[PDB]
């Protein structure tokens, strides 16, 4: 019954650019908190507030500024973004009590330049006859490949409607060049149907991916297309033979 | 700053020219509790002066007792110099055996 | 580190019990909270222990607290497949807003389903487009079998993924392997992993 | 007859980083404990300061106070961030906790807090309460302090049960020191009055214990109604000093006497006559050049 909202859900930035992570609470909670979650650590406190106008330093405040303009909103300002600030940021709120109510989080990736930002390339691989014949089931494999950053959401859609049954998408993407840091990611997912369902030519299958990249505010000068927050897809139809 | 201290200088035993005694300095009614208290003989500070544990009364006013060994005479000067944030200059109070 | 959680990760069979441990050095220690965090999701509170010797329950979630040994343990009895998440232990140093929260690094819980009849096979699926490229699919293996990544930089191997085709009440694990090479054959794609004797390698 | 036990806490906050908490404990007019900011453990200023408590009971009580000292410091440091900038550094906090012991199995327990020299908050019943005429911006900090149920529960116990039990045994442990009788010693001196032709006759009486004393300027059976009873000044050896003043017209000194009544004397009051040869002999032993007089 005590909700906390954050904006944006995902963000890409250039080392040295201003970033503003927003938080909102409508519980009339006096105190608000900003944390960052990193692999190998717990949530570390960056800044906190005791009401409108107040902004107090947390345990890790270097490189961050905070702003509490009202009871509802609390901001985390990164006047000069750095790749060490690449983290997932959580917001909380509370009253005089000890309980803190957390927000959904905000993924922030701080890259050198947008030159290595690329959208994915989606391909749908058709089930093998050996599976159809042996298992009497059919798996379609989708491959969202050569994208950067790893901010994605893969989805399966058949004959127009979205499916969640028989679908399985990789939790984490895999690096194409794991040695390199700029490394473009790859993600696989599979939809398993009945052999009779795939062997129906009136059935159309589609794998569509959600990409969280560039904005209209981001300047682009490169020859190739602007890698903005996009939706790339690939399709396959049922086969009687 | 907030409150000015009250310095009171008195001897423990009846004063006698030549017999050793204890000279007390009772500083009271001061705020904040940060205070510099020193005892003087003629003009120079007494190099070994004992002080009580800084405390306060029921009216929330602070107090501290400073005391030293001394031999009163007809000519030797004795005083209690106190430095507090309430006074722009240190308030030194001499010992008057008849007071 | 003021809050330490053991083990770093735990794997359990669907329907079995899971015990998660929390040990801390936080002074003072007002309460201990246990959070559930799904991958990419926020922190959902499961239970809060406040007394020197406390015991709590949230249906399937039960927990203990010994403030003397500064240790708490979380019991998840009859684990569901939906319990696959990170469980975080937090210690508050005040019974009010004046207190600081001391977060543990979390313990990753992985709930593996039971594969009633393994049918290990490595299939080769070709693209719907006239591209000539293809993938390898290691599927229907036991949940005990773990997929090893590639020792070859030009070969890309995904991790095991359990799907559920609800209407057939059937669950199956799968991994995908691919390469932009000619030499690459599906029969020898997943050989870095422990392949069952009865694995079906259909010929193209 | 009725002994008040008080724990006095002196917390000084200079800025965001600098602070120090020093405390003293009293049982009547005798100091029992000392705890400086520089000291990890509480120190005894009497051999009976532990009371009837065990080395285990006292150590558990000690650790409780040890975490309280570090916690309080950060707690009020966070309350100034809450009120900010309504209240700013330097800040002075004073706590006066304890209990008074009355005849029978009964006592009244207290906890009074003074901010920037003025009494503002007390612990009463089950919660922290702002006193009448306290500033309104103390309401939120008190609401936040009252949210802490663990501190509230231990403070309730510490006042209701621990203070009466500890002091009942503290009085028994230190009976010999409290009931100790120290005989006063009196001497006479004179200073000029603020009024022309007048003299201020001073009767110094020092080194008496317990504190209750009777000092008067007499003229036979006549208590001189102009006699002024000074404040009780302490001695370093835990005894007391008090002086009684009498403004006389110069020439009227002959006949006067300083009479002092104390428990230690046993009916044998000190009758100190002015012009007596004992005073003449005494007066000559304390002569001086009067340099830097008042
Ligand atoms: C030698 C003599 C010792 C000298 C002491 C002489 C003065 C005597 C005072 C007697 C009170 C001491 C007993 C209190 C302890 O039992 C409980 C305790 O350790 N409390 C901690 C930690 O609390 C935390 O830890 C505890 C562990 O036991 C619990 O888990 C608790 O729930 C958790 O929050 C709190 O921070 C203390 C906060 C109280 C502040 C009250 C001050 C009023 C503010 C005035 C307003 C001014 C406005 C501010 C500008
Ligand atoms: C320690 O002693 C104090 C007294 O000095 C106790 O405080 C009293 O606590 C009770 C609750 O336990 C309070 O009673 C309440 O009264 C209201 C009406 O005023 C009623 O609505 C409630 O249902 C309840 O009966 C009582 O008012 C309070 N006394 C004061 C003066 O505030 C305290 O409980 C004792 N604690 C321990 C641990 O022994
Ligand atoms: C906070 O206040 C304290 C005390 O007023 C300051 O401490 C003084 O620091 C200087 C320099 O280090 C010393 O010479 C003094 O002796 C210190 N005073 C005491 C009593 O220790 C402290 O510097 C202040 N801090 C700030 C940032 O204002
Ligand atoms: C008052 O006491 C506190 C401790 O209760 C002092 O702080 C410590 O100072 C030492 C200095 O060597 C540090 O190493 C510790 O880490 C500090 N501990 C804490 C908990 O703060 C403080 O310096 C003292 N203040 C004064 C004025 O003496």
């Amino acid at each position: 019954e005590a909700a906390v909202t954050q904006s944006p859900r995902n963000k890409v930035a250039v080392t040295g650019g201003k970033v503003t992570l927003s938080c909102n609470q409508t519980n009339n909670h006096n105190n608000m908190y900003w944390y960052r979650q990193d692999t190998g650590h717990g949530l570390r406190l960056i800044h906190y507030s005791y009401g409108a106008g107040s902004t107090e330093k947390g345990d890790i405040p270097d490189g961050y500024k905070a702003s509490r303009p009202s009871q509802e909103n609390f901001s985390l300002i990164l006047e000069l973004a750095t790749p060490s600030q690449t983290s997932v940021y959580f917001c909380a709120s509370g009253d005089e009590g000890y309980t803190q109510y957390f927000g959904p989080g905000t993924r922030l990736l701080v890259l050198e330049d947008l030159k290595n930002v690329f959208p994915p390339e989606v391909a749908v691989f058709e089930p093998s006859e050996a599976e159809i014949s042996h298992t009497q089931k059919a798996t379609l494999v989708c491959l969202a490949t050569g994208f950067y950053p790893d901010h994605v959401e893969l989805s399966w859609w058949v004959n127009g409607k979205e499916v969640h049954s028989g679908v399985c998408t990789d939790p984490q993407p895999l690096k194409e060049q794991p040695a390199l840091n700029d490394s473009r990611y790859a993600l696989s997912s599979r939809l398993r149907v009945s052999a009779t369902f795939w062997q129906n030519p009136r059935n159309h299958f589609r794998c569509q991916v959600q990409f969280y990249g560039l904005s209209e505010n981001d300047e682009w000068t490169q020859d190739r297309a602007k890698p903005v927050t996009q939706i790339v897809s690939a399709e396959a139809w049922g086969r009687a033979d | 700053i907030q409150k000015t201290p009250q310095i009171q200088v008195y001897s423990r035993h009846p004063p006698e020219n030549g017999k050793p005694n204890i000279l007390n300095c009772y500083v009271t009614q001061f705020h904040p509790p940060h205070i510099e208290i020193q005892m003087l003989k003629n003009g120079k500070k007494i190099p070994k002066v004992e002080m009580s544990d800084m405390s306060f009364s029921k009216d929330w006013s602070f107090y501290i007792l400073a005391h030293t060994e001394f031999t009163p005479t007809e000519t030797d000067t004795y005083a209690c110099r106190v430095k507090h944030a309430s006074m722009a200059e240190p308030k030194t109070v001499y010992w008057d055996r008849d007071m | 580190t003021q809050v330490e959680q053991s083990p770093q990760s735990l794997v359990v069979r669907q329907g079995e019990n899971s015990v998660l441990q929390c040990n801390y050095s936080v002074t003072p220690d007002n309460h201990l909270r246990w959070f559930k965090q799904d991958t990419g999701k926020g922190l959902v509170s499961l239970t809060v222990l406040v007394d020197q010797k406390d015991k709590t329950s949230n249906g399937r979630y039960s927990a203990t607290l010994d403030k003397d040994a500064k240790h708490s343990t979380l019991h998840i009895t009859a684990t569901l497949l939906d319990d696959t998440a990170t469980y975080i232990c937090v210690v508050g140093d005040r019974g009010s807003a004046l207190g600081r929260l001391h977060f543990g690094a979390g313990t990753q819980l992985i709930v593996i389903p039971d594969i009633q009849n393994p049918d290990p096979a490595v299939y080769q699926l070709r693209d719907s487009k006239s591209s000539d490229k293809s993938v390898c699919l290691f599927t229907d293996f036991d949940s005990q079998t773990n997929v090893s990544q590639s020792k070859d930089s030009d070969v890309y191997i995904t991790d095991k993924c359990v799907l559920d085709m609800r209407s057939m009440d059937f669950k199956s694990n799968s991994a995908v392997a691919w390469s932009n090479k000619s030499d690459f054959a599906c029969a020898n794609a997943f050989n870095n992993s422990i392949i069952p004797e009865d694995t079906f390698f259909p010929s193209p | 007859k009725n002994y008040t036990f008080r724990c006095l806490q002196m917390s000084s906050f200079a800025n965001r980083s600098w602070s120090r908490t020093d405390s003293v404990v009293w049982l009547g007019d005798l100091q029992t404990h000392r705890w400086s900011n520089d000291s990890a453990t509480i120190s005894f200023t009497k051999p009976w300061s532990q009371g009837k408590l065990s080395n285990q009971q006292w150590e558990k009580l000690q650790h409780m106070f040890q975490v309280y000292r570090v916690s309080f410091t950060r707690d009020i440091q966070e309350l100034v961030k809450m009120m900010s900038p309504k209240e700013d550094y330097p800040i002075e906090i004073q706590l006066s906790a304890g209990c008074e012991m009355y005849p029978g199995n009964a006592s009244e327990s207290f906890l009074h807090v003074a901010f920037q020299g003025k009494y503002v908050v007390r612990f009463w019943g089950t919660s922290w309460q702002t006193v009448p005429g306290a500033p309104s911006w103390l309401d939120l900090p008190i609401k936040v302090l009252n949210a802490d149920q663990g501190t509230s529960a231990t403070v309730q116990m510490l006042l209701n049960d621990t203070c009466p039990l500890f002091v009942r045994g503290l009085l028994e442990a230190g009976k010999s020191d409290l009931e100790k009788q120290e005989k006063p010693v009196a001497w006479l001196s004179s200073v000029p009055s603020s009024a022309h032709g007048h003299r201020q006759l001073v009767c110094h009486v020092s080194g008496f214990y317990p504190k209750p004393v009777w000092v008067m300027w007499m003229r036979g059976d006549q208590e001189q109604q102009g006699t002024h009873r000074g404040d009780f000044l302490p001695n370093a050896d835990e005894t007391w000093y008090l002086q009684a003043t009498l403004d006389v017209e110069a020439g009227e000194e002959a006949g006067l006497a300083c009479r002092v009544k104390h428990s230690s004397l046993g009916g044998q009051d000190i009758i100190l006559y002015w012009g007596s040869l004992h005073h003449i002999l005494d007066a000559q032993k304390m002569v001086w050049n009067h340099r830097h007089h008042h």
